[PDB]
């Protein structure tokens, strides 16, 4: 016998009880999102302890099976997979304190307030009400009084957290070979071992600097032109070649300028696009909507639905009678069981929403035939552009008028294609700069580059710098508003976002050019396009047993990341905002700032 | 009630009897069923010397490798046909019988060994499976069991239901066969010339009541110039007399 059968016996013992377990805790997982009781609470703690324990115990004797000696890719890919350490290797002392502290961070973040000076007794929370304020409040007294509250209240006592986290995942990081927990996360992309497809961490960053460098044209545009309209909407508060305020960006962080289109529109008289009224005029429901969104994905050629995912999969609001979690979640439990938690209601957001899902449980099906260990996505944003892909082709308006919601008789004109693109970007153009920024300075302050005495410092540069958003406040080195953020306290990566958002971009037009679509790119239905959805599924069923890159080029014919989809996607909306910006300046100046005066 | 696991399946004879198919769909009538060599209708009238049925549990997808020429776990290290059976592969679900909740491991079937199993060959060993160059001994690395529980539940796909299978053989000898099909057997006309067979004696003529005295143990009698001229009813045992019909 060789090390390689040895191998390949062991990864066969080895994945029945790995897909058994995770079934048991996918099942107690269930039971818990689906009805919060003290037994439910009990079994997912148990299963989530018994799922450590096997990682733990399947762990360290792996390693009896070199992977200088292995032929196979799965069988390699599978012991690498099985061959990781993860936090273990350092002391059990640190490793206990780092837990605490991410426990502890999460804590303090779940359990961010706000209370009124004039009143102790009342407080606000963070998504019910801090939220809403920047969603729908324009006084801008109030605006600031919250940005200034919340962050003295939670980013100061995240500071200290904070910093001995970064210094205990740069250890980690250390431990394991590698320069810093940024390299750690950029080594996810990384690809060995195939001629043409191999990726280093080098060529991610400098991937995303271009892509950034590319975006920052029409970003900077884009900017200028909500600044010309905030200079109305706001008057004497937006400064005509400073940066924006951080509390005027829509929300607590700005991520999403979603939120400012009822004041960016450019045409309010003409109607907004929403088929809402119209599916409550035809009474549908969460079964109607899933039901069109089956027959929307075997019209692209994707595989059915089975029935225990209509038995099992929480459709409907439990009531009060069964506390359940109304976020919709995909749940892949394995042996054929596939469920969607999800409280869907009459919305085109929750159609919308149900779509992504249903490409989520498309995914987990065509990468089941893989073995457990390869039952993922090639990289972390291949599932949700899947899901993403789905939702804009059902969002068109071809979509929506050929399944009978929108009227016969519905006209389309430049101007409301023009309001629809504004939005996809304030949606998805706009948290692009953000969301580099972020991971740069994550990245930076993980590596080192940036010190200590220096964090908030360089945060509010590098905002200036980027996303062009000044603060109003000049907050020292106490606060860690960085770090009140769920992404960034809960451990989580932002460039998988942004990924993402390219993915989807590129997979949109690989399926419309592959459906044979002529002329504007938001106008591409692929509805009854076979062709498409095979060529899509050809590679979703290959799962991570082989590079991001070569399933990226089987799709849209690309080894590496494309920005170009983004812009012929825009062209439109970019030359619209190339024709209104001539009268204003385009760009941001860093001097300007609210405190100046 | 309890069929027999894959590994350990047995084997039950059958023989002196009419095999009657049809009482099968009345337990159960999702008896998906393939045939080898031979076709179910024309099998209603053949005869055998001995018939052997076979019995055992297996997973929705591994019904597939139940047929000659196949290859997987069960068709190596479980159950094998010859290449050149001769009969039918009986199959149903048994998804809401054979499975429990938590997981029902009372089913196992063989996953490795050291060599494949031949057609209708049976082997409950259990010696665990060295993998490694080194002598094995006790339990541990390169250590592992020959069998595998399934863990039947019933929140689980169609594709790992489990399906009650069920093999018939046929064996033909040079000894006299017991088992044959079902037969048919009609009516009785009189004073008609028709065409009778009375349990493989044919002819033709006119069939009528006779006053003749047979013996219990007597079937068809025989005049002066050995013709056949008196039968009886196999299944009123009374005396009928034969008379050519006209000519001239």
């Amino acid at each position: 016998s060789t090390i390689e059968e040895q191998a390949k016996t062991f990864l066969d013992k080895f994945n029945h009880e790995a897909e058994d377990l995770f079934y048991q805790s996918s099942l107690a997982s269930w039971n818990y999102n689906t009805n919060i009781t003290e037994e439910n609470v009990q079994n997912m703690n148990n299963a989530g302890d018994k799922w450590s324990a096997f990682l733990k115990e399947q762990s360290t004797l792996a390693q009896m099976y070199p992977l200088q000696e292995i032929q196979n890719l799965t069988v390699k890919l599978q012991l690498q997979a099985l061959q990781q350490n993860g936090s273990s290797v350092l002391s059990e002392d640190k490793s206990k304190r780092l837990n605490t502290i991410l426990n502890t961070m999460s804590t303090i973040y779940s359990t961010g307030k706000v209370c009124n000076p004039d009143n102790p007794q009342e407080c606000l929370l963070l998504e019910p009400g801090l939220n809403e304020i920047m969603a729908n409040s324009l006084d801008y007294n109030e605006r600031l009084w919250a940005w200034e509250s919340w962050r003295s209240e939670v980013g100061k006592q995240l500071r200290p957290l904070y910093e001995e986290y970064v210094v205990l995942k740069n250890e980690m990081a250390r431990a394991n070979h590698y320069e810093d927990y940024g390299d750690y996360w950029r080594g996810d992309y990384e690809v060995n071992g195939v001629d043409g497809y191999d990726y280093s961490r080098g060529q991610l960053i400098e991937d995303v600097e271009h892509t950034f460098e590319e975006i920052k044209p029409l970003y900077e545009h884009l900017h200028a032109y909500v600044r010309a309209k905030l200079m109305n909407a706001y008057p004497s508060y937006i400064s005509p070649i400073g940066c924006l305020p951080a509390h005027l960006l829509g929300d607590m962080w700005g991520r999403f300028w979603t939120n400012l289109y009822s004041l960016t529109v450019p045409f309010g008289q003409k109607p907004n696009i929403d088929v809402t009224d119209a599916m409550v005029d035809q009474a549908w429901d969460a079964q109607r909507i899933f039901k069109e969104a089956e027959k929307f994905f075997v019209s692209v050629g994707l595989p059915n639905m089975t029935q225990g995912f209509w038995e099992n999969s929480m459709l409907t609001d439990p009531g009060n009678v069964q506390k359940a979690v109304c976020h919709p979640t995909a749940w892949d439990l394995g042996k054929g069981d596939f469920r969607i938690l999800m409280c869907t209601k009459v919305t085109m957001d929750d159609f919308l929403t149900a779509h992504h899902e249903m490409g989520h449980i498309q995914y987990d099906m065509a990468y089941a035939a893989q073995p457990f260990l390869l039952r993922n996505g090639a990289n972390e944003g291949f599932h949700e552009a899947v899901g993403e892909i789905m939702s804009l082709s059902a969002a068109t308006p071809k979509h929506l008028k050929s399944i009978g919601l929108l009227s016969p008789d519905f006209q389309e004109d430049n101007e409301t294609e023009i309001n629809f693109l504004l939005k996809q970007a304030l949606t998805i153009v706009g948290t692009l700069p953000f969301t580099y920024m972020l991971e740069k300075w994550r990245w930076m302050v993980f590596k080192g580059e940036i010190p200590k005495d220096q964090w908030m410092k360089k945060w509010w540069e590098m905002k200036r710098e980027i996303v062009g958003v000044v603060e109003p406040v000049p907050h020292d080195e106490t606060y860690c508003d960085p770090a009140s953020l769920f992404h960034v306290s809960n451990d989580y990566s932002f460039i998988r976002y942004y990924t993402r958002t390219l993915y989807q971009f590129q997979f949109q037009e690989a399926l419309c050019q592959a459906a044979k679509h002529e002329g504007p790119l938001h106008k591409c239905d692929i509805s009854n396009s076979t062709e498409a959805g095979q060529k899509l599924f050809n590679m979703l069923r290959l799962g991570k047993s082989e590079p991001w890159t070569l399933a990226l080029e089987n799709v849209v014919g690309a080894k590496n990341m494309n920005v170009r989809p983004l812009l012929n996607y825009f062209e439109p909306l970019f030359t619209w905002l190339k024709d209104q910006n001539k009268n204003s300046f385009v760009g941001w100046s860093t001097d300007w700032s609210p405190y100046a005066d | 009630t309890r069929f027999a696991s894959v590994y350990a399946w047995n084997r039950t004879r059958i023989s002196n009897c009419v095999a009657d198919y049809s009482v099968l769909y009345n337990f159960a009538p999702f008896f998906a069923f393939k045939c080898y060599g031979v076709s179910p209708t024309k099998l209603n009238d053949l005869c055998f010397t001995n018939v052997y049925a076979d019995s055992f549990v297996i997973k929705g997808n591994e019904v597939s490798q139940i047929a000659p020429g196949q290859t997987g776990n069960i068709a190596d290290y479980n159950y094998k046909l010859p290449d050149d059976f001769t009969g039918c592969v009986i199959a149903w679900n048994s998804n809401k019988l054979d499975s429990k909740h938590s997981g029902n491991y009372d089913y196992w079937y063989r996953s490795f060994r050291k060599s494949k199993l031949k057609p209708f060959e049976r082997d409950i060993s259990t010696e665990i499976y060295q993998a490694g160059n080194k002598p094995c001994k006790g339990k541990g690395p390169n250590c592992y069991f020959p069998l595998q529980s399934y863990g039947f539940r019933p929140t689980y796909g169609v594709g790992h239901q489990p399906y009650r299978v069920v093999v018939l053989s046929f064996e033909l000898l040079h000894a006299p066969a017991t088992v044959c099909g079902p037969k048919k057997s009609t009516n009785l006309v009189k004073n008609k010339c028709v065409n009778f067979n009375f349990n493989g004696l044919t002819g033709t003529g006119v069939l009528t009541k006779s006053n003749k005295k047979f013996l219990p143990f007597q079937q068809f009698g025989r005049d002066i110039v050995d013709t056949t001229d008196a039968v009886r009813d196999p299944q009123t045992l009374e005396i009928l007399d034969i008379t050519p019909c006209s000519f001239g």
